[PDB]
């Protein structure tokens, strides 16, 4: 319904606890989104990840993938 | 320096205040508010793309193990602090504590200085936890000293010479750390960079609204006096010179505007460049990663602005 | 299967480029202002600028030249303003097009005319090679990469104590399966026994920190 957002107030669209990723930037961490309505979350900057460190362990990669990708200018 | 302040000025609201009769007048110029709006508006969804490109270069989120031992190298320094309530390293807050209408607003910036610090971890943790690694594929976890050995051999010296002095090169490591905190302390021309951003964006907004006091050959500087002492059939002469005089400064203050972000762009692709180069690999170039032979880098988040640890 | 994998990126990038319509947005966005402040330029011309007419043929069919001299001076100046701001927009973006045209040289010259040691340059992973690619008013790269995929876990070692020396590894790395010891390439599992030829001996077992013991093969001792 009704939102405050350090960018200011939002009208319509329904604050939403979870995390995704940014759709339309609205500022100060908060993206909105459609879904069926508009939604107004905080933006996810990417999926947790923490891989084991120990002092004596490494990983050696077994096999291999060739990527191809494309960048245009 | 990576992104400046994202201002909006209202042309309307800037040229004739609240006069419905100045906006008829300035209808007669045809779209040049819309052409001032426009530009204004492309610069601050630049400004989010500069940041966006510096700091948000790898997918997750790594994080430093609970116990931080690394055959004897002190990150202390550049880790997160979770005792301070805002999650940065002490060169960070040092960082941060060095660094000082009439229609404008000012938007605030799409990622947080929260977010930035939490792109600054993620990319010290990588680094720290998997060296070159995860910034060209899966993160794999390797012992720090052996990647030392890595970058030791990478720049033509055997890999025995770094563990047969192990605890040295370590010691002048923390030393070297600790210097850099110092002369941010002791210096406080350190940051001067970002200072002249920030500055030259303040004086030109400074100089944008004293241009508003202006006769610009009116009688007045004031919209209301000339509406209040005059009638339409010669107040809007009065007018019309107020309209020529601030929309001539709001348009040098868009072209200006304009130029400033140009370079704010340029030195934003070069962070980009060293941030993809420096931290995420090891560099070959002489003098691109800082003098000397290049072995890594820490990034750290600075307001408006990237901070590079170059350890040589 | 490195064939196979490059023939199934090359047709993925095809099918990923035929279905994406968003993916040529900045040859779109570089047209889409030209057209735009083109006609930008082009309505400026039917503002009178406090003029009794935006048409320089009604003032002049109407008034005689001494007081239509006012008129058309009013128009002469909205329209040079006019004109001259199209052309500082247009040096400001001829200036941003010649910095990505320079971009674009540098990445044709070190990624497809060689192999770029350079970190994301010539794309994600370690670049292989590329390919360029002509496209209306700008060029594609198809960047070759190798990414590395199907990491496993291991015990590694600085180096290896035997007869009271210690040694270090040539090119790979020392690498632990649970009881025996290999060395491997750091970027492919291809382990190897340990011997003489690829490890060199410096000092002895006392300085390093992490040695572990192992049996160094000779080539020699057979014969
Ligand atoms: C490396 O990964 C590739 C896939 O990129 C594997 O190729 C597959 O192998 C399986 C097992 O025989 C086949 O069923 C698939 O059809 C293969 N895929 C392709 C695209 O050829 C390859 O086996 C992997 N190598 C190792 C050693 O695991
Ligand atoms: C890593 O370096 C930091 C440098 O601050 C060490 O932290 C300091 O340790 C001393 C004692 O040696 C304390 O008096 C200070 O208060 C500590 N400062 C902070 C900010 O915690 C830290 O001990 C070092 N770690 C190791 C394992 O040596
Ligand atoms: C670690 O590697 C060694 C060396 O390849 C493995 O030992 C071999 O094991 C196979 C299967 O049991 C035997 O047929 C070979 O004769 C062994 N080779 C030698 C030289 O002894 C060992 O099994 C591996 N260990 C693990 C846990 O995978
Ligand atoms: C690796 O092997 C060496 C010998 O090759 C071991 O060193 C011995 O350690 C014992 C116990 O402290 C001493 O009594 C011997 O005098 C040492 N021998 C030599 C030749 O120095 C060493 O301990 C072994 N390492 C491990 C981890 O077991
Ligand atoms: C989000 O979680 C908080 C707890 O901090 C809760 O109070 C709030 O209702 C949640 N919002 C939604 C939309 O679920
Ligand atoms: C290596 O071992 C750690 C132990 O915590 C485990 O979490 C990790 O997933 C392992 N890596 C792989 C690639 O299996
Ligand atoms: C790794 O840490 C363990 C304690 O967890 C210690 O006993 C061992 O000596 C360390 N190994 C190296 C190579 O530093």
């Amino acid at each position: 319904n009704v939102f405050q957002t350090r960018a200011g107030c939002l009208i319509g669209a329904e604050h939403v606890n979870n995390s995704y990723e940014c759709d339309i930037p609205i500022g100060a961490g908060i993206c909105a989104s459609y879904q069926q309505s508009i939604i107004a979350y905080t933006m996810s900057l990417g999926a947790e990840n923490s891989v084991a460190y120990s002092n004596n362990s490494i990983a050696i990669p077994t096999n291999f993938t060739i990527s191809v990708t494309t960048e245009i200018l | 320096p990576v992104s400046m302040t994202k201002t909006s000025v209202d042309c309307t609201m800037y040229i004739c205040g609240d006069s419905t009769e100045c906006s008829n007048l300035l209808l007669q110029y045809g779209s040049f508010c819309t052409q001032l709006n426009r530009a204004l508006t492309g610069i601050a969804v630049e400004q989010d793309k500069n940041t966006q490109e510096v700091f948000a270069q790898v997918k997750q989120i790594y994080k430093t193990p609970p116990i931080k031992d690394f055959g004897g190298f002190n990150f202390s320094q550049i880790l997160p602090d979770p005792s301070k309530p805002s999650k940065r390293s002490p060169i960070e807050d040092l960082l941060f504590n060095k660094v000082t209408f009439n229609g404008l607003t000012v938007l605030p910036p799409l990622l947080t200085d929260e977010m930035i610090a939490q792109y600054t971890s993620a990319l010290l943790a990588g680094t720290i936890t998997s060296g070159w690694t995860f910034g060209a594929g899966p993160a794999l976890q390797i012992p720090f000293p052996m990647q030392m050995a890595y970058r030791f051999n990478g720049i033509g010296v055997t890999q025995n010479v770094l563990y047969e002095n192990q605890k040295l090169i370590a010691n002048q490591f923390n030393s070297a750390i600790g210097k850099i905190q110092d002369s941010l302390s002791s210096t406080p021309s350190a940051l001067g960079k970002l200072q002249d951003v920030v500055n030259q964006n303040a004086q030109a907004l400074n100089t944008l609204v004293k241009q508003l006091s202006s006769n610009f050959g009116a009688i007045s500087s004031v919209l209301n006096d000339i509406l209040s002492r005059l009638d339409p059939p010669e107040a809007e002469v009065q007018i019309d010179r107020l309209i020529t005089g601030r929309l001539q400064s709001l348009q040098t203050y868009v072209t200006q505007q304009l130029i400033r972000a140009a370079e704010i762009r340029a030195s934003a692709n070069l962070a980009a460049t060293k941030m993809s180069e420096c931290v995420l690999g090891q560099s070959k170039r002489v003098d691109f990663c800082g003098k000397g032979y290049h072995l890594m880098s820490f990034p750290q988040s600075a307001p408006h602005g990237v901070v590079f640890l170059h350890v040589t | 299967l490195i064939a196979n994998q490059f023939n199934s990126a090359i047709g993925k990038i095809q099918d990923s480029l035929s279905s994406t319509p968003s993916a040529l947005g900045k040859l779109q966005d570089v047209v889409n202002q030209n057209a735009q402040a083109l006609n930008t330029l082009v309505k400026q011309l039917s503002s009178n600028f406090g003029a009794i007419s935006s048409v320089l043929n009604d003032i002049l069919s109407r008034l005689d030249p001494p007081e239509a001299e006012v008129q058309i001076d009013r128009l002469i100046t909205g329209r040079l303003q006019s004109l001259q701001t199209y052309v500082t927009q247009q040096l400001i973006r001829a200036a941003e097009i010649r910095a990505s045209a320079n971009l674009a040289a540098t990445k044709m010259s070190e990624c497809v005319l060689g192999q770029s040691k350079r970190v994301d340059f010539c794309g994600k992973g370690y670049h292989l090679m590329s390919f360029p690619q002509s496209a209306p008013h700008g060029v594609v790269f198809l960047h070759v990469t190798y990414v590395p995929a199907q990491e496993k876990n291991f015990t590694t070692a600085p180096a290896i104590c035997h007869d009271g020396k210690a040694h270090f590894p040539r090119e790979g790395v020392f690498v632990s399966n649970g009881t025996h010891w290999f060395v491997t390439q750091r970027n492919f599992y291809e382990p190897q026994i340990i011997t003489t030829d690829n490890t060199f001996v410096s000092g002895n077992c006392d300085v390093v920190i992490g040695i572990v013991n192992n049996t160094v093969y000779d080539p020699l001792q057979p014969e």
